């Protein structure tokens, strides 16, 4: 449970890692018209 | 002349040498910087002479 | 009696609140004479 | 009451004297 | 303000008003007027 | 403290003034030479009679 | 400029001293001996609470007593407050005798006060 | 000074009472008003090398970013080595008489 | 001939400023007409709030929101939430009256009688909102001044009289504050705390002292991030991550001020340490508390022995244990068991309640402001009723509190709203669109198929 | 009859005489009959 | 003279001050995707052409307002940015010279007759 909350730790800070730089890498640049 | 990984960071730090600012410069910043500095180090001799004694400070072996 | 000797301001300063409210509707109305 | 009608005359003077504003500038000529 | 703060800030303006500045404006309203000449 | 009616009295209609006589100097570019200065003769009898209900504040 | 308190002292002022020289009897209690042995954590109780109402209790020397020595005796009754500031934040300290001479400071106000203004 | 005197990761300095007794480790506080001139206080040592420090952080970024004047370049010789020996060992004589008097 | 029309900028009446985006003339002349009329309701509505005042009430009876915010700088208050001179109310608003006119002044000279645009003029204060180096000094010349703002009330602090303290013994005081916590351990540590009951992650700041550091803090990481936008760019990564236009720098601020009065909606709502109790009105957390206590020392001049008895639901009716250990009160004030206000602070012992001092300790002075903040809870009506909705409005009391949490919940949404609306506008703005789709390049019959 | 007028300026004057006469009855929940005074 | 027992150097064109809204010297824009280039992996002997080059757009700008024509700019520029392609960078010399445009005219911010002059003559080598 200690040995579980880790576990839940790690996947909130993955997928929140993988959205806080998915939009820092271009995210203003796929908006499918001028400088796609 | 022996390049290294070493030398290729730190070459654009000592790249120029005598890159100078013009005539007279950024003297007098440097003259009240001084000026300053030299009237710190007046106060502070004198509250350690007990010459400057304020209230509340008592140079002494009253302390923390 | 905030004041302490004015004393016959407490007629004028009971409404300098509303005024600020007063201005939103004179940009209407000076949009009203001239552009549309 | 004395001070309440006062009131309401310092109500009565403001409100118009906003769009007084707007009609002189709209009659002399100035631009709006 | 303490009688020894001020009694060390009255040199300060002393040691500044006597010593400093009849230095400064005894030096260089001289030497300006008596310029060197570099013509030769 | 009987000026006290008067000057703030005198203060109260004279920025009734300025709330309406602003923007007409402003507003309109051809009188604007003529009033260019009078909003300084405007502003500066408001500047010196706010100062002086600030003085005559705190002497009653 | 009113002289003779009659019901104003004898019901009011008479009550106002009372109460505070009540806490001030007793006050030769726990709470030295918890600044003697080992209690940090009741002082706290005690500075709020027993000498909270010796303070919020001694607050209307304004409301009372004689307006000429009013502005005089706010700040006695200040001092009182702001030494024992330092009686209840010595205990974030732990070091029960920077606490034990501000308690000492207490016997040099609350009874001066208690022998002052008889009026 | 912060980070080391204060207690924000690591242990503080000595600190004893006067008439030295109980003198133990103890983080001491950062004492910044006049009280931390005298050197019997040891709230100033802590409150030295944060000001200290920030305003050796203040020089450094400062100093990178200019150049000296030729006005003082060709007069205190600053291509040479030797004269920037010269002010270091100057420079330390100061240092060691406070430590001398300290 | 006109600056304003339908047809030359392709903006109706309303949208009434979208004509005001390359002009940056009177855009100033926006502003500061606007900021004239913020501070003309600044120093009027506490010049309405003193004389509809009277000293010898309390503070929140009368719903009034801006003289309980001077009361926390301590502008004239003795001791315990009296008010002693109310003529430092009166020179605050009028400082801020008669200010209105000098910055109305400027507002109306920028937008009718001065430039329509400044690059030209000026070269400083001009703007093309592309010119990277330039629109970052316009950030570091405001957060220079809002660091000189955040010393400024530290400054009132450990100098100019001081600030109240609610945890001053002897009810309230104001006291100047003396060591102001510099250890960053505590102060940054409150940012990684819990934003749930319990920690109260940015809201439980006891000890005023944490708030007086913080505006050390604060100010000294403002002057700090106040000198780097002056003399630096923004970093390679920084260029490509944002929209660079005149749109989105409203709703890059319009993200931050909705979220700001979020918090601005829990900071009057659970905090009784910046929002005093004796000005500002107790809180639902303090209400309730206060509720159970007054029955429970009624009781004890009834005599009944409080441990013993079990509430109507097997439960103890006054002192029950909460979950965690701490003996707290009983009934529906389970909720509220993290209840930390002045009073009742001597009741905590070292577990909590402690019932060697619950018994003989209860003050006359201790009771009585529970009594009062017993009945002065938050519960009111639309209008002026107060106490529970089905009781009869037999007296009046918003507690505004409750009447200025709500008020900023309306403008915190709602700048959620127009933000999340200026963020369509803004990423179109870049990407052409804003207009609508083509006739001819639909890109949507470009995609494949599904 | 050619002695039009701005519709605007009577577009305030109608408009102002319609916020006083609802402007009267909100004055009237607080003094009256149904105020509970 | 080698020696460097006492001097060595340059530099000069950094952050004093002023506080100014006047002599707009048009000003200079990056192109983009350009990089100031470090002299060290340039080459000491490929700067110093590079250097007298500097001088060189000015000594003929100078020599082209006293002949009264700015042909002798206009005919030797056409083609050289093409010539030191390999070289030199393109976008380098155009944020180079603009600045060297823009610091002349505000010497002549004083005389206020001769700056319009060499603000036609700079950006014929700046068009060029
Ligand atoms: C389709 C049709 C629909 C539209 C029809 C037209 C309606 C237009 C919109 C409504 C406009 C309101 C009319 C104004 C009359 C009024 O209301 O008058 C009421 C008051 C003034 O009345 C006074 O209101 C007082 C209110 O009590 C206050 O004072 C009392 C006595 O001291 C108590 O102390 C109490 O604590 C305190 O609250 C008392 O009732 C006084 O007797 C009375 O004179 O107007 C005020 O002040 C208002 C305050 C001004 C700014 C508003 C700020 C609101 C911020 C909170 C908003 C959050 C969301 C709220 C949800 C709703
Ligand atoms: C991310 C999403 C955050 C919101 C999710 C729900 C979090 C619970 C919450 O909202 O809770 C708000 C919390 C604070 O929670 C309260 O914080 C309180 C701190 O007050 C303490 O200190 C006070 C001092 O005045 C009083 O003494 C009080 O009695 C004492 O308990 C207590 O911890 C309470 O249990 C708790 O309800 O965070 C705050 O302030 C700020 C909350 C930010 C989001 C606001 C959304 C509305
Ligand atoms: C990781 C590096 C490291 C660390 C943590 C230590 C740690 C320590 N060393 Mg040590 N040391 C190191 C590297 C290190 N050493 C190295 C590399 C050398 C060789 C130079 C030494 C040589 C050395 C000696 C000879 C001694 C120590 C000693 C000590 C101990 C006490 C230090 C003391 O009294 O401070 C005294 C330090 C100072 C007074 C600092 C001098 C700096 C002056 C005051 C300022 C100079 C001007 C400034 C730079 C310019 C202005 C800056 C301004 C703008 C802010 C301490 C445990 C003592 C010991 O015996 O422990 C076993 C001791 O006698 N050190
Ligand atoms: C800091 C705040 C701020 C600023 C400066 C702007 C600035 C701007 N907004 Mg905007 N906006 C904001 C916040 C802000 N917004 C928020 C928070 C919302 C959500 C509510 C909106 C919603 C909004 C809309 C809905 C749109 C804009 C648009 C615009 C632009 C044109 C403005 C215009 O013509 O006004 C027009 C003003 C009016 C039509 C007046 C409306 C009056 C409302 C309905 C009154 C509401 C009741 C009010 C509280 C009074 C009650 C009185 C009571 C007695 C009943 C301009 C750049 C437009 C745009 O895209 O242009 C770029 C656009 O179409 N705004
Ligand atoms: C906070 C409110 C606010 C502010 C400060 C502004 C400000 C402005 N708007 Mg605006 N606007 C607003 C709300 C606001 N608006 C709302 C809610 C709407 C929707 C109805 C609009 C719709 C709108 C449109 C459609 C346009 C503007 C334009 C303008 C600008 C120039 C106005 C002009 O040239 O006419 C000057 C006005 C007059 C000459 C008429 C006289 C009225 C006087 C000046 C009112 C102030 C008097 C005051 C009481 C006296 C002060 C006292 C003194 C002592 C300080 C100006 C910066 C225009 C623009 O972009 O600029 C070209 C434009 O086209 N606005
Ligand atoms: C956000 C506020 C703001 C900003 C950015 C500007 C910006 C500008 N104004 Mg301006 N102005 C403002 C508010 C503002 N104004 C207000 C409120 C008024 C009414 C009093 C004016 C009245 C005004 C006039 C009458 C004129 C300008 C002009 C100008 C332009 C030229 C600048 C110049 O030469 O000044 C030079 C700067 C100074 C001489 C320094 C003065 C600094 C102040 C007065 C000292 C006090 C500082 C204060 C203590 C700081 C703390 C602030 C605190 C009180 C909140 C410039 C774009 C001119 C213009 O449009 O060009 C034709 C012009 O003629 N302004
Ligand atoms: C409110 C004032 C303010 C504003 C508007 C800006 C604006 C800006 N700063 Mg800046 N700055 C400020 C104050 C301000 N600064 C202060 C006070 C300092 C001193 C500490 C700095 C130090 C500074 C540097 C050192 C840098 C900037 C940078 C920037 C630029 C981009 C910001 C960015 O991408 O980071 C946004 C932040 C992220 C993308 C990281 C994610 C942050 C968290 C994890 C997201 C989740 C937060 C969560 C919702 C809330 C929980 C808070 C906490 C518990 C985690 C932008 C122009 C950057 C730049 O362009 O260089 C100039 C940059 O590198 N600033
Ligand atoms: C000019 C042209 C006008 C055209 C109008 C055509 C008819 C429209 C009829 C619709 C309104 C019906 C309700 C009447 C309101 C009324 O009588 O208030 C009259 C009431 C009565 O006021 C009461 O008088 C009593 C006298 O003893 C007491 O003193 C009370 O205290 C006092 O409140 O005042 C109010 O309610 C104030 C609020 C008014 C706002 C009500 C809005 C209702 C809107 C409902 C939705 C309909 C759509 C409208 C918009 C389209
Ligand atoms: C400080 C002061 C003062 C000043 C004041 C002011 C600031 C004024 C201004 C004012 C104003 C500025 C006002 C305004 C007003 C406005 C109005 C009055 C408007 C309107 C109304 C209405 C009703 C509207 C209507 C409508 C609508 C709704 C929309 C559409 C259109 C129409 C029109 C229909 C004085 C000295 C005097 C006094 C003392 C204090
Ligand atoms: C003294 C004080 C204090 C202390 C301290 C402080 C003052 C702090 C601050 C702090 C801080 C300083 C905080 C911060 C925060 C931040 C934020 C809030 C941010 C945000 C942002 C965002 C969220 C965004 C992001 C992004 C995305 C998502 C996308 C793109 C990219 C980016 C990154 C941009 C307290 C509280 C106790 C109280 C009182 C005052
Ligand atoms: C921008 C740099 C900031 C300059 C200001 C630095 C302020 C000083 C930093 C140390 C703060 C206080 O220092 C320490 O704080 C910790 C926090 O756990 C306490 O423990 C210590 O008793 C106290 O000495
Ligand atoms: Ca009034």
């Amino acid at each position: 449970m200690v040995t579980l909350k880790i576990i839940v730790n790690i996947v909130v800070l993955f997928f929140v890692g993988l959205f806080i730089f998915g939009f820092l890498s271009n995210d203003p640049s796929r908006n499918p018209k001028r400088r796609d | 002349a022996q390049r290294t990984w070493l030398g290729d960071r730190l070459r654009p730090l000592n790249s120029e040498y005598g890159k100078v600012a013009p005539g007279w410069g950024t003297t007098p910043l440097m003259g009240v910087f001084m000026g300053l500095f030299f009237v710190f180090l007046l106060i502070i001799l004198q509250i350690y002479n007990s010459s400057l004694i304020l209230e509340n400070v008592s140079v002494d072996w009253a302390n923390l | 009696k905030l004041p302490e000797a004015y004393s016959i301001f407490s007629p004028v300063v009971d409404i300098l609140p509303v005024i600020p409210v007063f201005f939103l509707l004179l940009a209407f109305v000076w949009q009203a004479a001239v552009g549309f | 009451n004395f001070e309440l009608i006062a009131q309401l005359l310092m109500l009565s003077l403001i409100v118009i004297a906003g769009p007084v504003v707007i009609v002189l500038l709209a009659f002399r000529g100035g631009d709006l | 303000m303490t009688p020894s703060l001020m009694n060390f800030f009255y040199s300060l303006l002393a040691g500044l008003l006597i010593i400093v500045v009849p230095a400064t404006v005894g030096l260089i309203f001289i030497s300006q007027k008596d310029k060197i000449i570099r013509r030769s | 403290t009987l000026l006290f009616q008067v000057l703030l009295a005198a203060l109260v209609i004279v920025s009734f003034l300025m709330i309406v006589a602003v923007p007409v100097a402003y507003a309109s570019p051809q009188n604007w030479s003529q009033s260019k200065p009078l909003i300084f003769i405007g502003s500066g009898l408001w500047a010196v009679l706010v100062i002086l209900v600030g003085v005559f504040n705190y002497l009653v | 400029e009113p002289p003779s308190y009659s019901s104003i002292q004898l019901e009011k002022i008479q009550e106002y001293k009372s109460n505070i020289v009540a806490i001030r009897d007793r006050s030769t209690t726990e709470l030295v001996s918890y600044i003697q042995k080992g209690d940090w954590i009741n002082i706290d109780n005690f500075a709020h609470g027993p000498f909270g109402t010796v303070l919020q209790e001694m607050n209307y020397v304004v409301r009372n007593l004689l307006p000429n020595e009013q502005p005089e005796a706010r700040k006695l009754s200040r001092e009182v407050f702001e030494h024992l500031q330092d009686m209840s934040e010595a205990a974030a300290k732990a070091d029960r005798q920077q606490a034990a001479i501000s308690y000492q400071e207490a016997l040099k106000d609350l009874d001066l006060f208690l022998s002052k203004f008889p009026q | 000074g912060a980070f080391h005197l204060t207690g924000l990761f690591g242990p503080g300095m000595w600190v004893s009472d006067p008439y030295g007794l109980t003198g133990s480790i103890q983080p001491v506080a950062p004492s910044w008003g006049p009280e931390g001139f005298n050197p019997f206080n040891a709230g100033g040592i802590a409150a030295h090398h944060i000001a200290a420090g920030i305003v050796g952080i203040i020089a450094g970024l400062f100093h990178l970013s200019v150049r000296p004047p030729q006005r003082l370049y060709k007069a205190l010789r600053m291509g040479n080595i030797e004269t920037v020996l010269s002010s270091s060992i100057a420079a330390v004589f100061f240092a060691a008489f406070v430590v001398a008097g300290t | 001939l006109g600056g304003r029309d339908q047809e030359s900028t392709g903006f109706a009446w309303w949208s009434g400023n979208a004509r005001l985006i390359n002009l940056s003339g009177k855009l100033l002349g926006a502003h500061v007409a606007h900021a004239g009329l913020i501070v003309f309701w600044a120093g009027a509505m506490t010049l309405f709030e003193v004389s509809h005042f009277v000293p010898e009430k309390p503070m929140y009876e009368q719903g009034l929101i801006l003289l309980p915010h001077l009361a926390t700088q301590g502008w004239g208050v003795g001791a315990g939430g009296e008010v002693i001179n109310t003529f430092p109310y009166f020179v605050v608003g009028v400082l801020h009256l008669i200010s209105s006119a000098v910055l109305g002044l400027g507002g109306i000279y920028h937008a009718v009688r001065g430039p329509e645009v400044l690059e030209e003029y000026s070269s400083f204060f001009g703007y093309d909102w592309k010119d990277k180096n330039q629109m970052t000094n316009i950030i570091g010349y405001h957060l220079i001044l809002l660091g000189c703002g955040a010393l400024l009330l530290v400054f009132k602090a450990m100098f100019l009289g001081g600030v109240y303290d609610t945890w001053a013994p002897g009810g309230g005081d104001v006291r100047i504050i003396n060591n102001p916590t510099l250890n960053p351990l505590v102060i940054f540590g409150y940012l990684l705390k819990a934003p749930f009951g319990g920690e109260g992650w940015m809201i439980g700041v006891d000890n005023m002292e944490d708030i007086i550091g913080g505006h050390i803090w604060i100010g000294l990481i403002c002057i700090a991030g106040g000198v780097w936008h002056i003399l630096t760019k923004p970093f390679g990564w920084a260029r490509r991550a944002f929209i660079w236009s005149g749109e989105a720098y409203l709703s890059y601020s319009l993200g931050a001020l909705s979220l700001m009065a979020f918090i601005a909606s829990a900071f009057v709502w659970f905090n009784n340490t910046a929002y005093p109790s004796e000005f500002y009105g107790p809180t639902n957390a303090e209400a309730s508390q206060a509720q159970s206590f007054v029955f429970l020392v009624r009781d004890q001049k009834l005599g009944a022995n409080i441990g013993s008895a079990q509430g109507p639901t097997g439960l103890g009716k006054y002192l029950m244990r909460s979950p965690t250990g701490e003996i707290i009160f009983g009934g529906e004030t389970m909720r509220f068991w993290d209840f930390k206000g002045p009073w009742l602070e001597p009741l905590r012992g070292p577990n909590g309640l402690d019932l060697n001092k619950l018994k003989n300790d209860i003050q006359p002075w201790q009771v009585r402001r529970a009594a009062e903040y017993m009945t002065h809870a938050p519960n009111g009506s639309i209008n002026s009723v107060g106490g529970i909705i089905t009781e009869a409005q037999g007296f009046n009391y918003v507690n505004p509190r409750a009447w200025l949490a709500a008020s900023h919940f309306i403008l915190a949404f709602f700048f959620l709203i127009g933000h999340l609306w200026h963020a369509g506008r803004a990423r179109a703005a870049v990407a052409g669109f804003e207009k609508g789709i083509d006739r001819e390049t639909e890109p949507v019959l470009a995609m494949p198929d599904l | 009859g050619d002695a039009k007028l701005p519709l605007w300026l009577i577009a305030t004057v109608a408009g102002t005489g319609v916020l006083v006469v609802v402007g009267l009855f909100f004055y009237g929940a607080y003094v009256g009959v149904g105020s509970a005074l | 003279i080698s020696y460097v027992d006492n001097r060595g150097g340059g530099f000069f064109d950094g952050i004093k001050s002023l506080f100014q809204d006047s002599g707009t010297g048009p000003a200079v824009f990056l192109p983009p995707g350009f990089r100031p280039i470090n002299v060290s992996r340039y080459g000491p002997g490929n700067m110093t052409k590079s250097l007298r080059d500097l001088s060189w757009f000015l000594r003929y700008t100078t020599y082209a307002i006293v002949a009264g024509d700015p042909n002798i700019i206009a005919v030797n520029v056409r083609g050289l940015r093409e010539i030191i392609e390999n070289a030199c960078s393109s976008a380098a010399t155009l944020v180079a010279l603009q600045e060297m445009r823009r610091s002349a005219l505000g010497y002549l911010q004083n005389d206020k007759e001769g700056q319009e002059i060499a603000l036609q003559y700079f950006n014929v080598l700046i068009s060029e």
